[PDB]
Order: C-alpha cells, then structure tokens, then sequence
C-alpha cells in the first residue's frame, strides 16, 4: 500500500548515497509476516562477507538511539 | 501467474532444487560462487564470538586470556580463508586454480580445528 | 555525507515503526569505515537472514535506475 512506496523510497535514497559519497550499502527488510526484501548497491554477498571480516568497533545505531536523537530539537 | 496456490509448482520447484543440489556436490565449484559460501562461514563465526563475548565474564578470571587468544586465532583463520578464496577467483581457469582450491580447504581445516579448541578451552573453564 | 547518512537511518527507522519491520543497514564509506543500523538488534536480524533460504525480492542499482525512469 504505502509500504511499497516507503520501502522503495528507502532503497532510492540508499542508492543516491552510494553514488554521491562512494559507499557500499546493504539493506535487509523483514516485514510483519516475515517476508524478505533486500537491496545492495553492489553485491549482497560481497558486502556481507566484507562485513564479517570487520573485527573492529564502529558506529552502531538502533531504534532506541534514533528515538532519543529525535527527542531533542 | 500467481503461484500462491500451485502445489504442482511447489513440487516441481522442490524436484529441480534436489537435482541442482546434487549436481553442486558432485560437480565443483566455480569461483565467484564461493562468495556466499565463505560469507555464511563468516556469519556463523560472528554469532559464536558474540556468544563468547557475553559468556566470558561468567567464567573464572584464570581462563579469560586463554579464551581470548583462541578467539583471535579464529579471526585470523577467517581472514586467511578470505585471502585464499580471492586468489582462487583470480585464477578461474589457469594452472593455479587447483592450487588455491587446496589452500582454501587447508584454511577450512584450520577453522574446524581452532574452533574445537575454543570449545575445549571453554569446557575446561566450566569445570569449577 | 554525515547528513545523508543520518537521513537514511532516520528513514529506515520510520519504515520500521510505521510498517512493523525489522531492518538492518550496513554502510561502508569511501575509506571502508563501517557504520550500521538495526531497528531492533543486528545480531538477530542477520541471524534471521542466515536461516532464510526462501525466494524474496532482491534489488540492485540497476533495478532502481530502471524504475526511476517511469
């Protein structure tokens, strides 16, 4: 309904970011009924294999972090 | 062509899958196709190390650093496996395709060995 | 870039709560520096992905550009 619209708008902006700032992006979406929707700017498997090799800290955000951030403007 | 209610499609697809599955185990193993296989190795390794990270503090201190070293040995084992996979892809149809297929299988052997030792080291830490 | 990054995560959160979805987001920047987002927990979403053998909608850059021209 509006899920298909908001899902595609997410994949579109991820693609824009991958080209504008030269990034590798993977996107995994499970819906309420546990169907899989996925987007990758290059190859999903390559991005995920490159993800596991990363034994190192980095920025990690979650819904809790996002909700707090939007509660101070 | 909606397939939500097609059992014939379900069984035919299931039949085709078993044939493809059988052919992939008999007839190896185009590099570039290695990438999802090694990915699932790296993913199953991550959940194990994160399981150990949250488990170590419940174990005695005298075993902390013997466990942390087997972790890093498994990390190097993975990066080592990834190095050989990329070499096998670079030589898809050359004299050394078989050479790096063997070296991947050596790094696979080392992952099983150094994970079993990680298990044995933790089993020892439990004995308190 | 940093605004584009937070804007993408902000939009991934909005889809998570407005349509009840579990979402993972993995970003490598131009120097292979990692940034990530998970609506609930990255460990469980990826775990859920590993056990998914079934068919699904999978899209790449070429799919987006084709759709963008209608």
């Amino acid at each position: 309904v509006t899920f298909t619209k908001r899902k595609f708008g997410l994949m579109k902006k991820a693609y824009e970011l991958s080209v504008l700032c030269d990034c590798e992006i993977a996107l995994i979406i499970f819906n309420s009924t546990n169907k899989l929707f996925q987007y990758a700017s290059t190859d999903m498997d390559k991005v995920l294999l490159k993800y596991t090799e990363y034994n190192e800290p980095h920025e990690s955000r979650t819904n809790s972090d996002i909700v707090e951030a939007l509660n101070k403007k | 062509l909606d397939r939500s209610n097609d059992k014939v499609y379900e069984n035919v697809t299931g039949l085709v899958k078993a044939v493809i599955e059988m052919s992939s185990k008999i007839q190896p193993a185009p590099p570039e196709e290695y990438v999802p296989m090694v990915k699932e190795v790296g993913l199953a390794l991550r959940t194990l190390l994160a399981t150990v990270d949250e488990t170590i503090p419940a174990l005695p201190a005298s075993t902390h650093r013997e466990i942390e070293m087997a972790q890093k040995l498994l990390n190097s084992d993975l990066g080592e496996l990834i190095s050989k996979m990329k070499l096998a892809q670079q030589y898809v149809m050359t004299s050394l395709q078989q050479e790096y297929k063997k070296q991947m299988l050596t790094a696979a052997h080392a992952l099983a060995v150094d994970a079993k030792n990680l298990l044995d080291v933790i089993d020892q830490a439990r004995l308190k």
